[PDB]
């Protein structure tokens, strides 16, 4: 359900594959525009791995779609980001979630 | 343990009767208790036979000596004033510490719930008025916040009442939405929470609830967010329950409240260049213009950069065109007199499309665009690197 | 071990003097209130704040300690009597005989370290015949008609110590069981005789001299609605004490042999008889048919011909 | 725009509550809502808000608060809560600061040097959203320190550059806007943990160059100016602690070689006589306390000091050097100087500014109260247990945390772990004083008395919560001789209490009454010291049990007897415990016990005592005929049988622990003698010897909740010390009735041993 569509391309050519970690810098936003995470404020980039079940299904299928430098908008569906119940105290249920997502290094 | 005072002959040896004599304070706060039971229970049959069916009204409504009671009444627990001798504003505070325990120990703060009870079930002044008569009606309302005020000042100060009839609770958040006491029920119901403990062990996520709605209801009021922080912690200590629920009740949505955010200062540049169509003298109402890009940052400090470009319109024939009034995060696109383009999306009042275009990216460094703008039959149009 | 037994008996053996140079120079208004008087209304509002029970208050219990040691062949003998009454003059003037009123008022009888730092407060601002500080302590009683002062001292009073003798023999079957180490307070069977002693002295620097007014208000607080009669209660620890004396040395009885503990526990008795002694003499020394007929219809008589009964044993 | 709102007043009030609650709904150490706060209002618009100038002053504030509240509160607390412990390790670099500058003309400075303190580590975690199911997010959301301490220390040089020259424009509205918050952000980033050596020296000369002090500073201001100076003077205390200590080391070094080398000279060189054994009694008697406190001595004259006298001049040298140090003849100097000023210049209102004062200025002159009050609480280990005792004090900072907040489900939980892994840690047992220093026992006190609160007899939830803190203190009791006295001085309070946890065979471990015991038992001197204020208590507890039953075994559907044989039971094992003592009977609390028992005769069971009942024969009968049939029970349950006898057995047992002696002080006694009559008329002999032959079975095997062998053991104890064995026939009888059928059944076995 995750849809992704390209601001700035990343040479599409070296890609997140299952036993690696990937660097990000996203800021995260809700439907409505209203900014409810981003990893720019705290200056640190993100580092998860790609296939351990450490990230939320619309984050990280969308990831292994991704090319290095390339930034994208990762638009997901509420099933696959939080369900119906959302994440207590920030995300309403049913919400769908939009991600400012640009891949920094892959390893 | 209760021995009966019976009155016989014989007796026994060890009464030992010693009289002990009670202050003008106690021996005024007892007749007044009587007077103003006497009044109330007046009153409250008064109201009863009116409300349970219709009956000849041949009955006691004392609506301008109740008024009056409660309007002394109200006073009879005013507070010291903060500008007064320590001592004197000390036994004033222990004087009407006893008045407090002395009327509750009595029980007419529950009578003043069943007062408040039996005027709460009609609906405003003018249901009032064709059953109770005219004057009744109109000072409905006014006798309603004179008993709200009476009962805040019962338990104004003391640990022991509110704890005491903590267990009322239930109906005053259920009346909370009458809309026209919800001010008094707010305030009764912030001093029995600020000062008992115990009181907090009874609310609910269906009060919290109530709460939220209430101030979802009636606007942004500044006391039902005191409400809500004497509920989170009352006497150096927190509930995590009612933390948890406030929390995940009243700030997932963002509807409420206030919202915040840190963007950008945007601005933008044009050059002296006017254009105006009409009948007669006319510019051929075709215009062309390039413009490229040196050096570009995404993210410079913790956004993107905005930019974007396009053609403004203005206000009849004159400058300073409609818009995000000034020095804003509002650019070209951000309003119904500006048409801007920004390498994804079309911008037209504040609301973006995107478009396809081959190789479509955003605006980097060494990109040429180039506006053409025709103005009678067709639009503006961009064209990115041709 | 090393340092438990350094911060036992190496740190706390008196090593300064302050206590008058600090007082000293908290008076001083170098430019209104002075900082002492400040401090004095600070514990005075403290102790008017209507509560239930009094605070332990460590700000107070440590500065009233500092402010009662602040204080204390003919010309060696006047100079330091007259800078004795300057030094009490140096804090009664700014507050502080209304404030250890206000203090013994605001305990309504419960003995613990907050009245044991007052009176001794007390004692170091009327050591010897203040009669200024005395008119003053009088005048603030008769003009401000509170009981809780009076009920309060009858409650203390009430409440002092005994000496008990179950106690006192089971702790000396405790220590012939075995070493174990010795009770602080009087081993457990005299309880505060210091507190007891310096409640007494307070009683009776109170009426020191011959104030008349003082003794007839110690016996009725005319004024007042519910009076207590303070010559009666104590007359009534002094009978208890004596009943007390009496049952101690009954149990030494045939056995010619007075222990270290039978000497201390019972020097301390004898020193709190002395005091109460003192006190009601200081009572009716002043030729007063009060507390003259007070006395005589009472119960003093049964407590010194048990005084007697045990003198005439001891001796 | 936000600064827009200076003309808005609604909305100005309105924020500024909503920035109230925010900090509210995460004031304590709740950080589930504290991560969703983080992004709820923004990670860097808090120092955008905390740097600009233009704000209202109370959003400002609010700001400001809030800042504190979501990352430094946490920490903060958790680390003033250990502010007056000092733990300090023996490791090489803690043995450096034995030289705590103070001669050749210096005093050093505040906060500047070594602390080699245990102290609670700090960590952070990171507020990400994106992934799911975080681990525990325990501690804290991260926030960026450095930038937060160089954006503080700029914006106070520029606070005091614009206070120095008294402008009418001050950040915020008035100057309380500008100063309170900036300087209540100092104080806590003081507290936390930051502004090493270098960055303190400046923030010192912030303020010492002789300012800040020396300003016209309003109330609040000089509210937290005071607290500021408190921690500078809590910091030198430290210092003075870490270096005694250090000295201390080389001092016992120095002392404990001396003392066994003359030990070992004097042990050689014996030349036996009367006063050898008078001289080296000191060393196998005379435990270590009183060893080194008659070793240590010398202020008078002479004493009895050993031969090491080389050690006492290093040591008068070392206390000059500490008196030097404190204020006996900078920092007491101007703090001195400050506080007399303020109050000269002013008469100062908000009572409690002048209370932070006066505290202030009584510490800078008494200088060694400091001393005399952390010495007691400060303790040193080891350097190799370090993350041992680095966990336990973790788990009593979480202990504390939990106590700080109102008692819950997961709050139970995370006590229940807590005190799970304190009583796992080693340190528990090793360092016994520790414990005690620490004030574990009242923090668990404390913690239990909030849910034994509020009801006496219509609840007792939170069952769990109870039972773990009287289980831990059973254990912290347990194993010491000095942790029972300190529990004896809380006996008192949960005593009144002791009724809950009764009545329920799932908690006959943890029990008030069971650490009472626990307290009281297995030591004479406590033994005595237990008076009587309590023991006539105890009485009516067991009177009001025998004439009432359980109101919930009646809801549970047992028979309904007259009485209560479950509460009455545990009564009776808290006054044995009381009475009997090593084997002999306290002589004190046995008499007053049985006259409190004579006195209120309705603590004896209905079937032995009263107008109605025969005895214990009848009664036992009768029991265990209830026993059998399963009509008189609930239909794991109360056998009320097996309660009934295990209840006459134990007041039995009481009776006989509490009979005189063995005849030591009763052969020539007349109150033994009195008190052996008033047994022996209260239970008949006849009734003891009927009630031992029963001759129970001998049983695949069977329930042991009936006749328990053990309940026969209570009747031959009674029997062999009030009446005793002294007559041929009597003895022979015995033998005949009462023991050869028990010792057929017991010698009838082959495999099938079901019960030792």
């Amino acid at each position: 359900g995750v849809e992704i569509e390209t601001i700035s391309p990343g040479d599409g050519r070296t890609f997140p594959k299952k036993g690696q970690t990937c660097v990000v810098h996203y800021t995260g936003m809700l439907q409505n525009g209203k900014k409810f995470d981003s990893s720019r404020d705290r200056n640190k980039p993100f580092k998860f791995r790609i296939g351990k079940q450490e990230v939320i299904k619309g984050f990280e299928e969308g990831a292994a779609q991704m090319s290095l430098g390339q930034r994208a908008k990762l638009t997901c569906t509420p099933d696959v980001a939080y369900g119906a119940t959302g994440h207590p105290g920030v995300i309403p249920p049913n919400a769908t979630l939009i991600f400012d997502v640009e891949l920094l290094n892959l390893e | 343990i209760q021995r009966k005072a019976i009155m016989h002959h014989e007796g026994h040896m060890d009464d030992g009767l010693n009289l002990s004599r009670s202050q003008h304070e106690e021996s005024r706060t007892a007749r007044v208790i009587r007077s103003t039971v006497f009044l109330f229970n007046r009153f409250i049959r008064g109201l009863d036979a009116l409300s349970k069916k219709v009956k000849l009204p041949t009955i006691d409504l004392p609506i301008e000596s109740v008024s009056l009671s409660l309007q002394d009444l109200i006073g009879y627990f005013h507070p010291p004033d903060e500008h007064l001798e320590h001592e004197d504003k000390q036994n004033r505070l222990r004087a009407l510490k006893n008045r407090q325990n002395l009327f509750q120990e009595e029980g007419m703060i529950n009578l003043v719930l069943e007062c408040i009870d039996r005027l709460h079930v009609y609906s405003s002044a003018a249901h009032f008025a064709d059953v109770a008569g005219r004057e009744a009606g109109e000072s409905w309302k006014s006798i309603l916040n004179s008993l709200y005020e009476l009962l805040a000042a019962l338990i104004r100060g003391n640990r022991k009442n509110c704890a005491q009839f903590s267990g009322s609770l239930d109906w005053l958040i259920s009346r909370l939405e009458r809309l026209e006491a919800s001010s008094g029920i707010l305030e009764v119901l912030h001093c029995v929470l600020v000062e008992s403990p115990e009181a907090l062990n009874i609310i609910k996520e269906g009060h919290i609830k109530s709460i939220i709605s209430l101030l979802d209801k009636h606007g942004r009021n500044h006391k039902v967010l005191d409400v809500l922080c004497s509920l989170c912690v009352c006497h150096g200590v927190a509930v995590r329950s009612n933390q948890h629920l406030i929390c995940d009740n009243l700030l997932p949505g963002r509807d409420l409240l206030l919202q915040t955010r840190l963007v950008n200062h945007v601005s933008s540049m044009r050059p002296n260049i006017f254009l105006g169509v009409s009948e007669g003298s006319a510019q051929y109402k075709k215009w062309y213009y390039e413009l490229m890009v040196d050096h570009t940052e995404p993210f410079v400090t913790a956004e993107a950069t905005h930019l974007r470009v396009g053609w403004a319109s203005t206000e009849g024939y004159s400058p300073y065109p409609g818009g995000g009034e000034e020095w804003g995060g509002n650019g070209v696109g951000d309003d119904l007199f500006s048409y801007g383009f920004d390498g994804l999306h079309l911008w037209s009042g504040c609301i973006a499309r995107t478009v396809s275009s081959p190789n479509q990216h955003l605006l980097r460094t060494d990109d040429v665009i180039s506006c053409c703008l025709d103005l009678s039959a067709p639009s503006i149009s961009f064209r990115i690197n041709g | 071990l090393f340092l438990q037994g350094y911060e036992k008996s190496w740190i706390e053996t008196e090593e300064h003097y302050f206590e008058d140079k600090l007082i000293e120079d908290l008076a001083k208004p170098g430019a209104r209130v002075d900082p002492l008087h400040q401090l004095i209304l600070l514990f005075s509002r403290t102790a008017l704040t209507e509560k239930c029970k009094l605070e332990e208050d460590f700000l107070y219990m440590a500065y009233a300690d500092i402010m009662a040691k602040s204080c204390h062949s003919f010309e060696e003998k006047e100079m330091e009597k007259q800078k004795l009454l300057y030094q009490q003059a140096r804090l009664h003037d700014r507050g502080a005989a209304e404030m250890v009123l206000q203090t013994i008022s605001a305990s309504k009888g419960e003995t613990g370290p907050m009245v044991a730092a007052t009176l001794k407060l007390g004692i170091a601002i009327l050591n010897g015949g203040n009669s200024t500080v005395q008119q003053k302590m009088l005048d603030y009683l008769k003009e401000k008609k509170d009981v809780g002062f009076f009920q309060s001292l009858a409650g203390l009073m009430q409440s002092c110590s005994v000496l008990d003798l179950n106690a006192f023999e089971r702790q000396n079957k405790a220590e012939g069981l075995g070493m174990v180490t010795e009770e602080g307070s009087g081993e457990k069977v005299l309880q505060d005789d210091e507190f007891t002693c310096d409640l007494f002295r307070f009683l009776q620097l109170l009426c020191e001299g011959h104030n008349s007014d003082f003794q007839n208000y110690l016996r009725t607080q005319t004024g007042n609605n519910t009076t207590v009669n303070i010559i009666i209660s104590t007359v009534d620890y002094l009978l208890r004490v004596q009943e007390s004396i009496s049952d101690f040395y009954w149990y030494y009885s045939g056995k010619d042999i007075i222990d270290e503990q039978g000497q201390r526990n019972f020097s301390k008795a004898i020193q709190v008889a002395k005091q109460v002694f003192n006190t009601l003499t200081e009572y009716i020394q002043g030729p007063c048919t009060g507390n003259q007929q007070s006395l005589a219809h009472s119960r003093l008589w049964d407590a010194v011909v048990g005084f007697l009964h045990v003198f005439a044993h001891m001796q | 725009d936000i600064l827009e709102l200076t003309e808005q007043e609604e909305l100005l009030q309105f924020h500024y509550h909503t920035l109230r609650l925010y900090s509210a709904v995460c004031a304590l150490g709740n950080h589930r809502v504290a991560h969703a706060l983080c992004s709820h209002v923004d990670e860097p618009q808090l120092l955008y808000a905390i740097e600009n100038k233009y704000m209202p002053g109370l959003l400002r504030a609010g700001y400001y608060d809030l800042l504190i509240d979501i990352h430094l509160s946490s920490y903060a607390t958790a680390r003033l809560m250990m502010n007056n412990e000092f733990i300090v390790p023996m490791t090489e670099e803690t043995k450096s600061i034995t030289l705590f500058p103070d001669e050749n003309k210096k005093h050093g400075l505040p906060g500047i040097g070594l602390s080699t303190s245990l102290r609670p580590r700090m960590r952070f975690s990171s507020p990400s959203f994106v992934s799911i199911s975080n681990d525990c997010y325990q501690y804290s959301p991260e926030f960026p320190l450095d930038i937060l301490k160089a954006k503080t220390i700029q914006m106070l040089t520029e606070a005091v550059k614009e206070g120095s020259l008294h402008a009418r424009d001050p950040v915020g509205g008035t100057t309380e806007f500008l100063f309170v918050p900036l300087i209540k952000l100092f104080y806590t980033l003081l507290i936390m943990g930051i502004f090493h050596n270098e960055d303190l020296k400046h923030i010192l000369q912030l303020i010492e160059p002789s300012g800040l002090l020396q300003m016209k500073l309003p109330e609040p201001v000089k509210l937290q100016m005071c607290l500021l100076l408190q921690y500078l003077c809590d910091c030198q205390v430290r210092h003075r602690i870490e270096a005694i200590v250090a000295f201390s080391d080389d001092f016992v070094a120095k002392l404990q070689d001396n003392q066994r080398f003359r030990y070992n000279e004097v042990m050689q060189a014996l030349n036996m006589s009367a006063a050898l054994t008078a001289r080296k009694t000191r060393e196998f008697r005379s435990p270590p306390q009183e060893q080194i406190n008659m070793l240590l001595n010398f202020k008078d004259d002479k004493s009895e000091c050993p031969c090491p006298e080389e050690i006492r001049d290093q040591l008068l040298d070392f206390h000059e050097d500490l008196m030097t140090h404190c204020g006996i003849e900078s920092l007491q100097q101007l703090i001195s100087e400050t506080m007399v000023r303020w109050a000269q210049e002013s008469v100062i209102e908000d009572p409690e500014l002048v209370r932070a004062m006066f505290v202030l200025l009584h510490r800078q002159y008494d200088g060694i109260g400091g001393l005399v009050r952390a010495l007691p609480k400060t303790y040193t280990i080891n350097g190799v247990s370090v993350e041992d005792t680095i966990n336990l004090l973790a788990s009593l900072g979480q202990i504390r945390s939990l106590l700080s907040v109102r008692m819950g489900k997961e709050e139970e939980k995370l006590m229940i772990r807590g005190l799970g892994d304190i009583m796992n840690n080693k340190v528990f047992y090793q360092h016994p004083n520790l414990m005690r220093a620490l004030g574990m026992h009242e923090t668990v006190m404390e913690v239990m008395v909030n849910v034994l609160g509020g009801g006496e007899s219509k609840e007792i939830t939170f069952p769990k919560m109870v039972a773990n803190c009287c289980r831990f203190l059973c254990y912290f009791c347990r194993i010491s001789r000095q942790n029972q006295k300190a529990m004896f001085d809380h006996l008192s309070y949960l005593l009144e209490n002791s009724s809950v946890g009764l009545a329920s065979p799932a908690m006959r471990g943890s029990t008030p009454l069971d650490v009472a015991a626990a307290s009281v038992m297995d030591n004479n001197e406590l033994a005595l010291a237990l008076r009587e204020p309590d023991l006539e208590k105890v009485v009516r507890y067991l009177a009001g049990c025998g004439l009432q039953s359980c109101q919930m075994l009646v809801s549970k559907g047992y028979p309904d007897i007259g009485w209560n044989p479950v509460e009455g039971e545990r009564y009776l094992d808290f006054l044995r415990f009381a009475v009997f003592c090593n084997g002999e009977s306290v002589e004190e609390n046995a008499n007053v016990v049985v006259r409190l028992l004579i006195r209120r005769p309705e603590c004896f069971g209905p079937a032995l005592r009263g107008e109605g009942g025969n005895g214990l024969l009848a009664a036992m009968e009768e029991a265990i005929k209830i026993a059998e049939d399963p009509s008189r029970d609930g239909p794991d349950t109360i056998h009320m049988g097996n309660a009934i006898m295990t209840f006459y057995a134990a007041l039995i047992d009481l009776l006989g622990r509490c009979a005189p002696e063995m005849h030591l002080i009763h052969a020539g006694k007349g109150e033994a003698i009195r008190i052996r009559s008033i047994l022996r008329s209260l239970i008949p002999l006849g009734d003891l010897v009927g009630v031992i032959s029963i001759a129970f079975q001998m049983p695949e095997p069977d329930m042991s909740a009936g006749f328990c062998p053990d309940h026969k053991a209570a009747m031959v104890l009674f029997l062999d010390r009030v009446y005793g064995i002294e007559v041929q026939d009597f003895l022979l009888h015995l033998l005949e009735v009462g023991f050869l059928p028990d010792l057929r059944a017991a010698a009838s076995l082959d495999t099938a041993a079901l019960s030792x």
